[PDB]
């Protein structure tokens, strides 16, 4: 369960596996910024 | 007999599926 | 910025396309692209270490990514059990690190990078019609492979061992000393049948074999690697294949998608270089243990039970399980005499440690569901299933990508020319 | 010493997000990578330097 | 013979349908 | 027995971002289709 | 362009405000103990 | 004519999309067409052939074609249809009588046929008991169908 | 039987080899198109 | 008469002004209706705890037709 | 040019052939011949197999008292399991025929004859100047009858576990799954129905606009009705992206629920709703989900043999 | 009830550091 020195920072742990799934996403954010063009 | 019907009927379709593919009236109507 | 459809003719849902051209943006994506990859395996690997109770086993909790530093021999003792982890957290944050790095370098490379790179820089810059640099490329990137299969072998071999689960008395890290090194042995896999019984290469059951393949691989590939690096294609091979960045794509499909199957297969049957107590039992090995249970259940009780013959004539369990005959595990060889079972022994050579494991695995079956209620999901189900679709989905790409570059290779990728159409210049009624 | 650990922890977090925020927009601004290319190595530096420290911090806990 | 009024639907099924189909493309053709 | 646990606060504050996520984006999915039922119309 | 109350407002009008009042209520539902 | 009906859908949609003819430079080739086109976008006679060379049959009438696309499944459906009505007065097709007879004069004669008659015994037997709460039914476990005891 | 055994392997070698030797006799360039 | 397009009144200010404050009424509306116990009564769904009645141990029965209403307000126990 | 192995490329890569060869053809055919050949003896006059492995024979032929509704080609036993069982490794044709054999060498050939056939397509498109994607639209159906035929048993361990080549055993196989895996509730099936209803839909809805349209303005007039029936203007306007969205939405349903068929092989489950309801004290009450999981239970109780002599 | 009231303002900052960069170089006029 982690070492106890980074025991509070276990939170922020939990979001780090979801964050690749969001990069797809911006690249659809960024065509909608240029009018899908 | 029953299976001497089946048999007779298969054979038929699959006659008809052969003559089909192999003496169809050309398909000159767009081609 | 970014391109505009008509200046090349790609929508929005095809823009990457218009990078086929262009080496340094090319690179700055592929850079990204592994510094994405580097980035989940630290993220999962902290993610798993974090919710990772050493006192259950691994295999009951869905952790699928430190079965890998484990059976490595990092921080196990005998029997699978656990003694510190430390080691998977240096390896999570190590790779976070390296995301970082490469996703800086992709970036870089990406948005302020020259455009082209065979302008400025000769050494890096390539035409995809040249049959030279591309082979230096190759020859690069193999010696690469090679040098990891022979850090896989030095870590085998002076650096602790890794974990043999075919031990006596369980499994447990062992430094491998002999590796298999002979011809016939090595090359006997490959030329083995894919069905049951035979097991082409999922069959391998020693670690011997494992070393001395990996260290076969690696010099295999580094010769190849320097042959390449100093020789270009033969005039056969160069009417054989399509020499197009398309054609080199549909390739890579092809024999990744092979891969991937090959892997689904190994995940759902092998368990040497899947150990059993980290990724759990497979199907046959919970249906042997559980006519194996109940067999001495109902023997110590005292109220053969299930016992019959083999096909081709040697001693198995009966009933429902006898499709699974030709399973082979470290707790159950010793009780397995030249043709299959002995009585005896089955009767009278039972050691406690070998019915607890037997036990352990009746109620650990891969029965599970994909709302995950039970009969619990097994790694060794979700491995196999994301494995077979991703390989399926990536020989439909081979499909597709090799179809398209050979037809652009040909001259009629975008369509029929309308004014001279081969079927019109050909004999009627085909 | 668990607790300068993790202030320096946090302080990483906190550069690294700002890195991340800020890279890319001097990037893609026009006539910008010239023109704070001292700022951003500043900064990939800095952020080397506390990971190494951050480092030998956790080899002392 | 086993349900001789399934073997006689059977044929007349067959033959009917058939018969009329051919002679209809017999009278047709030689337009 | 069966009554909400939430308070009011978080409905009202649900009540705020589904409120206002739906009344802006329901004529842009219409644009489209009201822009080319004109061009259809008063042509034949 | 300028009368209101025509035949559209109607259409969407009746979809639209049961639809809000049947999304309230199911995540009013939400947060029920059971 | 379900089946038939996909089929069809999909076996059209990829001969007309993959004998385009060439009118556009551009990569894309949706963006090579406009409503008031006077010819057709696609070539009858490659597909034809290409169709009469791999199966052995091609269609050559565009009228035919699609009409045949519309007749298959409103047939399959209005016979469903059909059959559904004769099941509404219990008039269905589950005998086969010849193959009851012999399979209960002897019991070491099996096909699947008697195998789909058992697993429906179970599902009636198995299933009465909560499905129809108005005939107040209760079976003993002792008389629920199993196949332990075939 | 080992006749059959030898006579199905010889048929699966030749054909095998028949449409190897195929695919390999400069595949590419025989097209309608002209590239 | 030509039926302003929706871009028109996207820009509008009346339109944001009334929907912004009408369409919270409504959500608030519905929240309260499932909250304050209307739903069961309006709708006769019974509540978790009235599922069994004492003296009833089993699902109900309506067993009857031109006396249904009374044969389910004696099995709903109201 | 003149060579013996030139005339012979010309005469297999020769388009003027009523049916088109190719290299992929001299494969392909002497497989399906075989197949379909051992199939219909086997259909014909093949004599009972032990499907079970319990000395129970299945028959299936129709000289044994059968139709063509209720006959079938019975696949391996199950004590064969999942081992390769060619003609010359029985100890005799009885032996062989007993055991189930046949069937294997048919699904054999015949996945060997459809994966050439799909080649074949891409070769002949290549061959006549056409774009090379109708082999991707075939690959559907190839991967479902892969997946039925070849990796469900591979994920149980035997080749008993496959479909029976009939239509009885068709339903059994339908009944079985149902029982063991309620595939009935997995996503992947539901998409699976839904690409083919709506397959239908559009095929029976495009061949009426067209039909309609054809006047004695293909795509100009029908739009006008459609825009205004079910409203929806200015979807589909161009006459590609039709006959793509067409030609998209049955194959990838279908690829979807061949990928759901294969994970089943490998046994995860469909959805598993059983006792999701509970009032207060404890008690449960009963939906839809668990009359469906009743008429499972049924279905495996009976089928399980359990008590085998 | 810290620990979930943590992770959701982490999610939501995670969330809101991506299209920042594409509003950045939107309003200052980038090669977005
Ligand atoms: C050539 C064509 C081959 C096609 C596959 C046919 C064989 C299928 C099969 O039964 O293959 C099984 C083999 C593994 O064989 C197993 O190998 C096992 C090895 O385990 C043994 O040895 C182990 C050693 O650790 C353990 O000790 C273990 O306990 C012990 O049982 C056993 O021998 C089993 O009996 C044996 O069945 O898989 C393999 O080798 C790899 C096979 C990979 C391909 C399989 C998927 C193919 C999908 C094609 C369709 C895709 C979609 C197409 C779209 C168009
Ligand atoms: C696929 C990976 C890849 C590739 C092909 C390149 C290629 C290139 N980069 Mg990029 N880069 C990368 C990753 C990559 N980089 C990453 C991950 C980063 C982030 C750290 C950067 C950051 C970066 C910057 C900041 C710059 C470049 C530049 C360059 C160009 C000049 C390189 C140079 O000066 O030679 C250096 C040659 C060396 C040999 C020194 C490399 C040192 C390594 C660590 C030693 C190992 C290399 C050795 C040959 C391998 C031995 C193998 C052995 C074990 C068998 C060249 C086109 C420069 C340029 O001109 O911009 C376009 C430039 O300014 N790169
Ligand atoms: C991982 C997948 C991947 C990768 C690596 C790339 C990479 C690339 N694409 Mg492709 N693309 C993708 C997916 C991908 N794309 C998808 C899914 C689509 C369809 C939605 C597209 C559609 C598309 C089009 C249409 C075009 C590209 C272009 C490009 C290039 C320019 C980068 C860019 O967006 O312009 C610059 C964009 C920006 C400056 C805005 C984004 C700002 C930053 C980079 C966001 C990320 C910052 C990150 C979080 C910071 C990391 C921290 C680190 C610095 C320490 C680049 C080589 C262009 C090109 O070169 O074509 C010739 C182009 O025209 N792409
Ligand atoms: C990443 C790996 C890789 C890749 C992509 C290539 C790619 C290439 N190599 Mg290199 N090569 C490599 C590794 C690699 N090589 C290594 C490691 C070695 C050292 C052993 C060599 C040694 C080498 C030589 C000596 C030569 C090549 C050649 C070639 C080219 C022709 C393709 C070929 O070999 O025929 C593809 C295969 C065939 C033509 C025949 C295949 C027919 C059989 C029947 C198919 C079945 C395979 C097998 C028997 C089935 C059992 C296995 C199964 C269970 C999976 C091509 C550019 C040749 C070339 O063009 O000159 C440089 C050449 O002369 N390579
Ligand atoms: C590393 C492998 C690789 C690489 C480098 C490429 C690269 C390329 N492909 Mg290829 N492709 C691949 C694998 C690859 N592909 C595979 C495996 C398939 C089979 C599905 C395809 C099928 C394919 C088609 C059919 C087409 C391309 C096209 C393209 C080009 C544009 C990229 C694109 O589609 O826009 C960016 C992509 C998108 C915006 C789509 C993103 C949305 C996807 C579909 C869903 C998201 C994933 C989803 C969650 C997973 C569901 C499955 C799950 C069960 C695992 C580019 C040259 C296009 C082209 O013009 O070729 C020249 C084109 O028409 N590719
Ligand atoms: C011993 C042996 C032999 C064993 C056999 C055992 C046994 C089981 C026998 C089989 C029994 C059997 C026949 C069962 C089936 C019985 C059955 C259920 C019948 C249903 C009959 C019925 C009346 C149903 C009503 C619905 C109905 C009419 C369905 C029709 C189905 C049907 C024919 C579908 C079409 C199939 C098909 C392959 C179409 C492809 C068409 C095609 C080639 C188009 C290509 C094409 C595309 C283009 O885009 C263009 C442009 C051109 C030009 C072009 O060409
Ligand atoms: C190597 C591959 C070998 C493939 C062999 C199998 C090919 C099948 C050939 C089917 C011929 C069907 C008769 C068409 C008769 C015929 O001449 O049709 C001709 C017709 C084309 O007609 P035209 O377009 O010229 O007609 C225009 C009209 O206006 C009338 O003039 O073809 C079609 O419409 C598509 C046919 C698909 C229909 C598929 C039916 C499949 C049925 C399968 C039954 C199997 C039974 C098995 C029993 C055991
Ligand atoms: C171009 C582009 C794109 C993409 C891109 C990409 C994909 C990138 C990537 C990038 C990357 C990939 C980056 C990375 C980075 C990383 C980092 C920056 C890291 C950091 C780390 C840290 C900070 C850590 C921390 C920690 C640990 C170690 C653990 C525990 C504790 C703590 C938490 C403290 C797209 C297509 C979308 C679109 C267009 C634009
Ligand atoms: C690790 C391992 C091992 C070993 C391994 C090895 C030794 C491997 C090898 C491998 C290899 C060594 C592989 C190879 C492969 C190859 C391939 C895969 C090929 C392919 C080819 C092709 C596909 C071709 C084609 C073609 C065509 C058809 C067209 C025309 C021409 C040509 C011919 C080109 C051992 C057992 C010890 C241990 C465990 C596991
Ligand atoms: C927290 C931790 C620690 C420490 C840590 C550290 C100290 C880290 C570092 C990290 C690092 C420090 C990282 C780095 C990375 C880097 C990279 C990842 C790079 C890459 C590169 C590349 C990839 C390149 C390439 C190239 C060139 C440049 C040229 C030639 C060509 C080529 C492409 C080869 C301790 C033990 C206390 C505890 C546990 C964990
Ligand atoms: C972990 C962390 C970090 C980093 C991070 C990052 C870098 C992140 C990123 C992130 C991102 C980068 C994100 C993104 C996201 C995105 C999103 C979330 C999107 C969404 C979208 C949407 C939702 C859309 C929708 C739509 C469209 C498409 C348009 C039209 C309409 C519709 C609705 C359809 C560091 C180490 C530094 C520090 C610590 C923390
Ligand atoms: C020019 C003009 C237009 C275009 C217009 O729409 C109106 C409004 C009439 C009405 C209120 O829609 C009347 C609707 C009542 C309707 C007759 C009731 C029966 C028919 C349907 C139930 C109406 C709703 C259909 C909707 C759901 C598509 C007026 C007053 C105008 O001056
Ligand atoms: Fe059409």
């Amino acid at each position: 369960k982690l070492p106890e020195a980074y025991a509070p920072f276990a939170p922020i742990v939990d979001v780090l596996p979801v964050i690749p799934v969001f990069f797809i996403l911006l690249a659809f954010v960024w065509q909608a910024a240029v009018s899908f063009r | 007999m029953e299976a001497l019907v089946y048999t007779f009927l298969l054979v038929g379709t699959l006659g008809i599926i052969f003559f089909s593919i192999f003496f169809r009236d050309p398909p000159r109507m767009i081609k | 910025g970014g391109r505009d459809q008509e200046t090349t003719g790609f929508a929005w849902w095809s823009g990457n396309a218009r990078l086929i051209n262009l080496s340094g943006k090319l690179l700055g994506a592929h850079v990204a692209h592994a510094g994405l990859i580097v980035f989940w395996a630290g993220a999962m690997n902290l993610f798993e270490v974090s919710h990772f109770v050493p006192e259950k086993p691994m295999y009951e909790q869905g952790l699928i990514l430190l079965p890998h530093i484990a059976t490595l021999g990092y921080g196990v003792g005998p029997g699978g059990e656990i003694i510190d982890t430390f080691p998977y957290f240096v390896s999570g944050v190590l790779h976070l690190i390296s995301s970082a790095v490469l996703g800086f370098g992709g970036v870089y490379h990406s948005l302020i990078g020259p455009e082209t790179l065979e302008e400025s820089y000769p050494f890096f810059g390539y035409v995809w019609k040249d049959k030279n640099k591309m082979t230096n490329i190759l020859g690069y990137h193999l010696i690469m492979l090679g040098l990891g299969a022979w850090l896989l072998v030095w870590k085998a071999m002076y650096f602790g061992g890794v974990y043999d689960t075919w031990a006596p008395g369980g499994g447990d890290v062992r430094v491998i000393t002999n590796p298999t090194t002979n011809a016939a042995v090595i090359f006997g896999y490959l030329v083995k049948s894919p069905f049951g019984g035979d097991g082409w290469i999922c069959s391998v059951d020693n670690m011997e074999d494992i070393i001395g393949g990996h260290i076969w691989i690696g010099t295999l590939e580094i010769l190849g690697g320097i042959w390449h690096i100093y020789t270009t294609p033969w005039p056969w091979a160069r009417r054989a294949f399509v020499w197009s960045g398309e054609a080199y794509l549909s390739y890579s499909l092809g024999a990744i998608g092979v891969m991937g199957f090959i892997a689904c297969c190994m995940s759902w049957f092998n368990n040497t270089a899947y150990p059993s107590e980290f990724y759990g039992p497979t199907g046959p090995e919970a249906s042997q243990s559980q006519a194996f249970t109940f067999l001495v259940r109902d023997q110590r009780l005292g109220a053969g039970k299930y016992l019959m013959r083999s096909p081709t004539g040697e001693i198995i369990f009966g009933g429902e399980t006898m499709r699974f005959w030709d399973f082979r595990g470290p707790w159950l060889e010793p009780l397995r005499g030249p043709n299959g079972l002995d009585l005896n022994k089955l009767k009278n050579d039972i050691q406690p440690w070998q019915e607890r494991r037997a036990a352990e695995y009746m109620t650990h079956a891969p029965l599970g569901s994909l709302n995950s209620v039970g009969g619990f999901v097994s790694p060794r189900s979700w491995l196999a299933c994301s494995h077979f679709c991703l390989g399926f989905f990536f020989f439909i790409g081979h499909l597709w990508h090799a179809g398209r570059a050979r037809a652009a290779a040909a001259g009629f990728e975008k369509g029929i020319d309308r004014f001279d159409e081969p079927v019109l210049s050909m004999r009627p009624l085909d | 010493m668990t607790s300068i650990l993790q202030v320096a922890l946090l302080a990483l977090i906190f550069v690294s997000f700002a890195l991340v925020v800020g890279v890319p927009v001097v990037f893609a601004t026009p006539n910008g990578w010239t023109d704070n290319k001292g700022a951003v190595f500043s900064g990939l530096s800095l952020w080397l330097l506390l990971v190494f420290v951050v480092g030998i911090l956790n080899s002392f806990v | 013979e086993v349900n001789i009024y399934g073997l006689t639907a059977t044929a007349l099924f067959i033959i009917i349908p058939t018969s009329f189909l051919l002679i209809l493309y017999v009278k047709t053709a030689s337009t | 027995v069966g009554d909400v646990n939430a308070p009011i606060e978080y409905a009202v504050g649900a009540a705020i971002l589904v409120s206002l996520v739906a009344t802006a984006i329901i004529p842009i999915v219409l644009n489209p289709g009201q822009q080319a039922a004109d061009k259809i119309f008063n042509a034949k | 362009v300028y009368p209101i109350f025509t035949v559209r407002w109607l259409a969407i009008h009746g979809i639209a405000v049961p639809t809000i009042f049947f999304l309230g209520a199911i995540t009013a539902m939400q947060f029920i103990q059971r | 004519g379900v089946l038939g009906a996909a089929l069809l859908c999909a076996i059209h949609g990829a001969t007309v999309e993959n004998t385009l003819f060439e009118d556009g430079d551009g990569a894309n080739t949706f963006r090579a067409f406009n409503p008031t086109q006077a010819e057709e976008t696609y070539s009858m006679v490659t597909a034809n052939r290409f169709w009469s060379q791999i199966f052995g049959v091609a269609f050559s009438n565009k009228r035919w074609l699609h009409f045949f696309m519309l007749l298959v499944p409103v047939t399959g459906l209005w016979m469903s249809a059909i059959g559904v009505v004769g099941l509404a007065l219990n008039l269905r097709a589950y005998d086969f009588v010849s193959q009851e007879i012999r399979a209960a004069e002897d019991p070491e004669f099996e096909t699947f046929y008697t195998k789909n008659i058992l697993l429906n015994e179970g599902i009636r037997a198995w299933m009465a008991a909560q499905d129809q709460p108005h005939e107040r039914l209760v079976f003993p476990e002792e008389v629920l169908p199993r196949g332990n005891a075939l | 039987m080992l006749t059959l055994k030898i006579f199905v392997y010889t048929v699966v070698t030749f054909f095998v080899c028949l449409f190897i030797f195929g695919f390999l006799s400069n595949d590419p360039a025989r097209n309608p198109g002209k590239n | 008469p030509v039926e302003r397009p929706f871009s028109d009144i996207l820009t509008s200010i009346r339109y944001w002004v009334i929907h912004s404050i009408t369409v919270p009424a409504l959500f608030i509306a519905g929240w309260l209706f499932v909250s304050t116990g209307l739903a069961y009564d309006v709708f006769g769904t019974p509540r978790p705890n009235e599922y069994f009645t004492e003296d009833r141990q089993e699902a109900p029965l309506i067993t009857d037709r031109f006396n249904a209403l009374e044969q389910v307000k004696k099995l709903s126990g109201n | 040019n003149s060579s013996l192995w030139a005339r012979f490329c010309e005469w297999i890569t020769s388009t003027e052939n009523r049916l088109y060869i190719g290299w992929f053809g001299v494969i392909m055919i002497p497989c399906l011949l075989t197949a379909t050949s051992v199939f219909i003896i086997a259909f014909i006059a093949a004599p009972p197999v032990d499907i079970d492995g319990i000395r129970e024979p299945v028959s299936g032929s129709l000289l044994y008292g059968n139709n063509i509704i209720t006959g079938a080609v019975i696949p391996t036993s199950n004590a064969i399991g999942l081992h390769f069982y060619p003609i010359w490794e029985a100890a005799s044709l009885d032996e062989w025929l007993y055991n189930g054999g046949p069937y294997q060498l048919i699904v054999c050939h015949f996945l060997l004859g459809v994966y050439c056939y799909m080649g074949r397509e891409w070769e002949l498109s290549f061959r006549l100047g056409m774009r090379p994607w109708i082999a991707v639209a075939y690959s559907a159906p190839v991967a479902a009858a892969s997946a039925v035929f070849l990796v469900y048993p591979i994920g149980q361990g035997s080749f008993s576990d496959g479909m029976p080549l009939g239509i009885s055993g068709t339903f059994n196989f339908m009944i079985v799954f149902q029982a063991e895996h309620n595939i009935l509730m997995h996503p992947f099936h539901m998409l699976g129905v839904a690409g083919v209803f709506g397959g239908s839909l559009f095929s029976a809805m495009h061949g009426s606009l067209v039909t309609s349209s054809l006047i004695r303005y293909n795509i100009v007039a029908a739009h006008g009705y459609f825009g205004r029936l079910i409203f929806q203007y200015a979807s589909f306007n161009n006459s590609r992206s039709l006959h793509f969205f067409l030609a998209a939405w049955p194959v990838i349903g279908i690829w979807f629920t061949a990928l759901g068929l294969s994970t089943m092989a490998f046994n995860l489950n469909g959805f598993n709703f059983n006792q999701s309801v509970v009032d207060s004290q404890g008690r449960v009450l009963n939906t839809w989900a668990d009359i469906i999981n009743r008429a499972n239970l049924g279905m495996e109780v009976m089928h399980e043999r359990n008590a085998h002599n | 009830n810290i620990e979930l009231a943590l992770t959701l303002v982490s999610l939501v900052l995670v969330v809101s550091a991506g299209p920042l960069v594409v509003v950045l170089l939107s309003a200052r006029g980038g090669n977005l």
